């Protein structure tokens, strides 16, 4: 069951690149593609993410896409840059100028077919293709506008494969330009329709976690992206490693998504760590469990106590008692049973994998489908209409073909989405 | 002699099938390559074990088994396991994409493309049978393959073999070892569509097996191999009469005759004692009366419920080991006084007893200790309807919001089959409650 | 922190159990349909016993005993007395009773006719059968009829009837706990023999007293009544009545222990019972009704509901005595 | 308590004990309903492809 990875634009390629570093280290694959690991657990499911090349080398099933040659050249120059199959670098030259319209309708249109061709070559190699996972941000133009255009086209060619994204939410605390709320509202409309699973990586939550909890006074994208690679390794654990679960994207979607549009997950991680500095006490299973449910460990700036958990998946990494995991997990439910819906019995599921991630002896990754994610979609809807009620900055988009109407629809679909999350917070 | 074909469906079906077939081989002295030293009718026989095995011109003993999983991972471990030589490649049928815990995906979408290939390898086995009795079908209620493909298979079998019996061993869904939140949808759906196609079904609630494994085996977090070795013990107990000399439950029709007076209410409760840990160095061997009494304790039942608050319509005691009729009747008489055993008025209060002198077999290096005598009670008590209420409540909770329904409709199914399957279940709980008040 | 739901909103008693429980700061009330409870203060009819004890990591306890109804329904209490050998068709503490449906009573009524002995009965009190048997069909449901106690013990001053309610608590371990405070529900109306249609003088129902003359709320607690026995009869409550009450409570609940014990069950029951007794003129105690959903008397609510919490609830979920353990 | 049908052999014995006396659809219909769900599927999928268009 192969997965096809796609990373698009400045942000999607920078986090895209860290993911492949991180998990290439966990599977003992080095920057040349040669395996040098200890456990067989590292290669039993290597094919989910890697293609096996002649000479028994491993090549990520990764398609790298940008409207600009900038970041993508930095990937090729990066530590694992040589691991990526070079034919899979697809890129224009004009850039997308942080403009959703250029990504989706003008500039991205030129380039999308060439991306769809590399996607096709990869899919055909595939034995049983589960689907796709995309890394992008919603606040610029390539990953946001072109990214969702790809997602639309992939779903037309492969209507019955799973579509998974890692979508970075914009935030005034980490913002390139003032049109990010416009770009993200337009994308969120796309995502509600055309993905099975999206992980809401909020840059607001990454920022606070960097500032308040890691005490980083002035956090770079590299600090934010350390958090993003930790969560990304986490949520993909039960797909890359052998365990009792041995999950795939579809079973994941079936059990997490009770209603098709409510497929926006809050990720969470524990222990929160800051790059380089390693602390030396491992956590106790009770600590992982309290921290991982802690709002301070959520990667989407939502208060879980303001919503109800529709469903929950939790993944524990390291040598530890599955008895104490069972006990610590049963205890946080029955302590805070108010915050889980009664009408999906037994909606918290847990898995364990022996291999911990690099640097830590024990770790807990949290995947929550909480109705409190509406707080995110409200935050962005507020910034959206704060400008749109004055039609501010709109010309950047009417200049590339778009109509005011298209904004009213996207705005409207998102307010609908927030109403839908609100319906089940009372049910 | 009349042959019986075993069909193992889904992960739960296949892994339990492995557990059983390995146990069978131990009990019948067959080896991992299918050579049975003790068989002297080489390349044939109408012995009693020949109901579950065929012989080969080269004297191999081959399960009358078909394994079928919508996905290759589990049946592959069979294809490469200690008993790889036992089975014949075309009896291990695997798909490529599984049902994703989706009743509708296993029944309609992926079911339709394999239902023919499967009924063909099945008929390839029915053709080496001189007088086929019918089928033993092993499956989970919860898995999409377990629930959805099984009811599509059950429907065709009723068609191609209208005269042969079909018995079920069904794993009922328990949250502790459960992988999916939609198991109650799949359970109701598959019960409704299988009800009139199954002659007798033995439910095994994973909750009950799990706690027997913790309590009586001192296993902290029971694995599937813990639960499956214990579950095949019970299965062996229930099938021994088909595979051994005897006069009770000699054919699959007797199971319906002895345990199923009304045809819908065909879910006999199984109780098993004694379950004794192999780590216990010093164990005092339990008596006929002690182990017959353990059959009326809920903590030994395959499903947790309270038979005191229901009524019986039938009862079998299946003993294995050092047991004589006199000890049984003294233990029955002693127990009758102290226990609350109420039959329906149209049924005689009384037990059909069966004794096999070969004591239970324990796979070397398992968790069960050898014991001098064991027993497995099969009782058709209305108190098992408790499990239907549990399952049906969980289903009403999700379905009131129509949570997850879209996954099903999106494969073909109609919201209607949901309420239709739930009304059958509502019929079923009313049937039970009639009989038991 | 333990958790508990509430499903009988009319429960005067567990209204108070709920109150006190919260005020420990170690108990939390969930929504009635929340399954993740430790403690079910349950409903009176169709309590869903088949759903208790299937929540991993949750020790579940409930405040009723599945099967207990057999002791708390007029018609089934009679069937229990005759069929259970432990009680025997001969027990000396139960009045003669028959179950007659409306679509051997007469036999014994005629052996009484042959002696012209008292032949009053109850449902509703008559003296001629035809008077009574025609009543049960006038309702349509099952009724039971019982030797009326023509010669009851009457307190003076007043020449007045009464019944005794003892509150009994059975815990998850099947210890039997009798509450030290009992209550006499007393009629303020001089029992008159010939006029058996004089309700309020024959039926000592607190409600039926729709009063207050001799005792507040036609209710006499144990200190008062023992003193009256001592003065008026030269005896004591223990000797003349209580010994026989503890024998009856013990006997009834020992009988049905195999049918309702939750000793090896996956969930657990406790339950509070109200036992109602009739003391005749010879100082003999009689069992009338066993009530499965009993209201306490206001003066004692504070005491009895705190004793439930100690003996039945904190025994299982930990955070001189007001009961007499009845030993078996 | 009445034993009733003691049958013995070398493997064991069997018998009853009375404590007290008393007081399908077609292959076509399968393929029809099945193929109705595959049409319901192809409809829903053609609407998706229509909307994408
Ligand atoms: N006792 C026991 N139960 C099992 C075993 N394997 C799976 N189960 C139960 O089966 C339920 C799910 O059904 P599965 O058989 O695993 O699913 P499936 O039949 O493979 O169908 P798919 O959805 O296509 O995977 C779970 O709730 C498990 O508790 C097993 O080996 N032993
Ligand atoms: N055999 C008998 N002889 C004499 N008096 C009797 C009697 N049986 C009952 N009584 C009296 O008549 C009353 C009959 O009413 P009954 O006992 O049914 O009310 P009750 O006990 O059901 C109310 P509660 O359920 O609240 O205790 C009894 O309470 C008692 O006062
Ligand atoms: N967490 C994180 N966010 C980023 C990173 N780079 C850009 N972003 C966010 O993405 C938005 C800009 O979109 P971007 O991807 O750079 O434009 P694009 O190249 O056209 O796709 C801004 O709001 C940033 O906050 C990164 O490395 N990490
Ligand atoms: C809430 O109910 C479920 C939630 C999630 C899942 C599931 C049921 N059952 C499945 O088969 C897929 N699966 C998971 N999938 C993936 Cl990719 N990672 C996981 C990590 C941890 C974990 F506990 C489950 C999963
Ligand atoms: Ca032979
Ligand atoms: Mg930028
Ligand atoms: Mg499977």
């Amino acid at each position: 069951r192969e997965i096809v990875h796609i990373q698009a634009g400045q942000c999607g390629n920078q986090i895209g690149a860290k993911f492949w570093e991180v998990i290439s280290d966990e599977h003992g694959i080095d920057p040349t593609g040669s395996y040098h690991g200890d456990s067989d657990l590292q290669l039993e499911r290597i094919n989910v993410y890697y293609n096996e090349a002649t000479g028994n080398k491993y090549v990520p099933r990764a398609i790298l896409v940008d409207l600009e040659p900038g970041t993508m050249d930095s990937v090729r120059s990066g530590p694992f840059g040589q691991i990526f199959r070079p034919d899979n670098f697809v890129f224009g030259q004009s850039g997308a100028g942080n403009n959703w319209a250029k990504g989706h309708y003008t500039e991205g249109a030129e380039l999308v077919d060439s991306v769809l061709d590399v996607v096709r070559k990869e899919s055909e190699s595939c034995d049983c293709l589960q689907g796709f996972q995309l890394t992008h941000s919603l606040g610029g133009g390539t990953g946001s506008g072109m990214g969702t255009l790809l997602i639309s086209k992939i779903r037309e060619e492969y209507p019955d494969r799973i579509m998974n994204t890692f979508s970075v939410m914009p935030s005034p605390k980490v913002s390139d330009t003032v049109v990010e709320p416009y770009n993200a509202t337009l994308s969120v409309h796309q995502l509600v329709e055309n993905t099975d699973e999206t992980y809401c990586i909020d840059n607001e939550a990454l920022y606070d976690i960097c500032f308040r909890t890691l005490k980083l006074t002035t956090p770079t994208y590299g600090d934010l992206n350390h958090l993003v690679s930790a969560t990304m390794s986490g949520v993909t654990t039960c797909l890359r490693f052998p365990g009792q679960l041995n999950a795939d994207l579809r079973k994941l979607a079936v059990n997490m998504v009770p209603f098709p549009r409510l497929h926006f997950f809050m990720p969470g991680f524990a222990p929160l760590t800051s790059r380089g500095s390693q602390q030396y006490r491992a956590l106790t299973v009770p600590e992982l469990t309290q921290q991982m449910f802690d709002s301070k460990n959520m990667m989407a700036a939502c208060d879980p106590r303001h919503g109800r958990y529709l469903t929950v998946a939790a993944i524990f990494r390291g040598r530890m008692s599955m008895k104490e995991v069972d006990e610590q997990m049963l205890n946080v439910q029955n302590k805070n049973s108010s915050y889980f819906v009664e009408w999906i019995p037994n909606n918290v599921k847990t898995a364990v994998c022996d291999i911990p991630p690099r640097g830590l002896k024990m770790s807990a990754t949290f995947i929550g489908n909480s109705t409190a994610i509406q707080e995110l979609f409200k935050r962005i809807s507020e910034q959206f209409t704060a400008m749109f009620r004055r039609k501010a900055f709109l010309h950047w988009y009417t200049g590339e073909g778009m109509d005011e109407m298209e904004f009213t629809e996207a705005e409207s679909n998102m307010n609908d989405l927030v109403s839908e999350y609100q319906q089940y917070q009372d049910a | 002699m009349r042959e019986c074909i075993s069909i193992h469906v889904g992960q739960a079906g296949v892994q339990i099938g492995n557990a059983c077939w390995e146990l069978y081989c131990l009990e019948h002295g067959i080896q991992p390559d299918g050579q049975m030293p003790s068989d002297k009718t080489i390349g044939g026989g109408d012995d009693s074990f020949n109901t579950f095995f065929s012989e080969t011109g080269a004297g191999k003993h081959v399960p009358r088994a078909v394994f079928v999983d919508l996905e290759p991972t589990v049946i592959d471990e069979v294809r490469t396991g200690t008993y790889r030589q036992l089975f014949h490649p075309e009896q291990l049928i695997t798909g490529k994409e599984d049902a994703a815990n989706n009743y509708a995906r296993g029944h309609y979408t992926i079911g339709k493309e394999i239902i023919d290939l499967v009924l063909d390898r099945i008929r390839k086995l029915a053709d080496q049978c001189t007088g086929l009795q019918g089928f033993l079908v092993f499956h989970s209620f919860g898995g999409g393959t377990g629930s959805g493909f099984t009811s599509l298979l059950m429907e065709r079998l009723s068609v191609d073999y209208g005269k042969k019996s079909k018995l079920e061993f069904s794993i009922y869904p328990a949250p502790q070892v459960s992988t999916a939140v939609v198991e109650p949808y799949n359970s109701i759906l598959t019960t409704h569509t299988t009800l009139e196609h199954s002659d007798c079904a033995f439910m095994v609630d994973n909750e009950a097996i799990y706690d027997i494994c913790r309590r009586n085996l001192d296993i902290e977090r029971p694995t599937y191999t813990n639960l499956n070795r214990l579950i095949s013990q019970i299965v062996s107990s229930i099938t021994a009469s088909l595979r051994f000399d005897g006069a009770l439950n000699v054919d699959l029709t007797e199971f319906q005759t002895n345990l199923v007076p009304y045809p819908r209410i065909h879910f006999p409760l199984a109780t098993y004692a004694p379950v004794i840990s192999a780590e216990k160095a010093y164990h005092e061997q339990l008596s006929v009366a002690e182990i017959t009494n353990a059959c009326f304790e809920p903590a030994n039942q395959m499903v947790k419920c309270d038979p005191r608050h229901g009524k019986y319509m039938a009862c079998c005691l299946l003993y294995r080991g050092d047991v004589v009729p006199k000890d049984v009747n003294a233990a029955i008489a002693t127990i009758k006084t102290k226990r609350s055993i109420q039959f329906v008025d149209w049924c005689p209060t009384g037990f059909k007893v069966g004794i096999n002198y070969q004591p239970p077999t324990v796979v070397p290096g398992g968790d069960l200790a050898k014991v001098q005598r064991a027993v497995c009670m099969l009782s058709n008590t209305t108190a098992i309807a408790e499990a239907w209420a549990r399952l049906d409540h969980k289903f009403d909770l999700m379905y009131a919001k129509r949570a997850f329904v879209h996954w099903y409709v999106g494969e073909g199914m109609e919201e209607g089959e949901f309420s239709e399957a739930r009304e059958d279940m509502a019929a079923l709980e009313k049937d039970y409650e009639e009989v038991g008040v | 922190m333990y958790t508990f739901v509430v499903r009988d909103e009319n429960s005067s008693v567990y209204a108070e159990v709920s109150r006190l429980l919260l005020a420990t700061g170690q108990w939390k009330r969930l929504r009635k349909d929340n399954p993740r409870f430790n403690l079910m203060l349950g409903e009176r009819n169709r309590l869903p016993f088949g759903r208790l004890g299937h929540e991993p990591g949750l020790v579940q306890l409930v405040n009723y005993y599945r099967g207990a109804d057999k002791l708390c329904r007029k018609a089934s209490l009679v069937k229990l007395i005759k069929t259970s050998p432990e009680l025997s068709e001969s027990c000396t503490w139960f009045p003669e009773s028959y179950v007659i449906y409306p679509t051997v009573f007469l036999a014994a009524y005629n052996r009484r006719r042959e002696g012209r002995e008292g032949n009053v009965w109850i449902a509703l009190i008559s003296s001629e059968a035809s008077e009574l048997l025609d009543f049960i069909d006038e309702q349509g449901q099952v009724h039971v009829i019982q030797k009326y106690l023509e010669k009851p013990l009457l307190l003076e001053p007043g020449h007045r009837k009464f019944d005794i309610r003892s509150w009994v608590l059975v815990d998850h371990l099947y210890n039997i706990y009798l509450y030290r405070e009992g209550v006499l529900r007393t009629s303020s109306e001089p029992y008159n023999s010939a006029n058996f249609q004089d309700k309020t003088c024959h039926l000592t129902n607190h409600c039926i007293q729709k009063y207050g003359r001799y005792e507040e709320g036609n209710e006499m607690f144990f200190e008062e009544f023992n003193q009256y026995l001592m003065d008026a009869l030269n005896t004591t409550l223990e000797n003349s009545i209580l010994l026989q009450i503890k024998h009856i409570i013990r006997s009834c609940l020992m009988c049905i222990e195999p049918a309702i014990s939750t000793k090896h069950l996956h969930y657990q029951s406790f339950q509070l019972f109200g036992f109602d007794f009739m003391v005749d003129e010879e100082l003999k105690v009689w069992l009338i009704e066993v009530n499965g959903a009993p209201a306490c008397a206001q003066k004692l609510y504070a005491e009895l509901c705190q004793g439930i919490v100690d003996v039945a609830i904190s025994s299982v979920f930990p955070l001189t005595s007001i009961f007499i353990k009845l030993h078996h | 308590m009445e034993v009733i049908e003691l049958n013995k052999c070398t493997s064991g014995q069997s018998f009853e004990v009375i404590l007290k006396p008393p007081s399908d659809p077609s292959l076509e219909e399968i393929q029809k309903k099945l193929e109705a769900a595959e049409e319901r599927r192809k409809y829903q999928e053609a609407e998706l492809l229509k909307h994408l268009a």
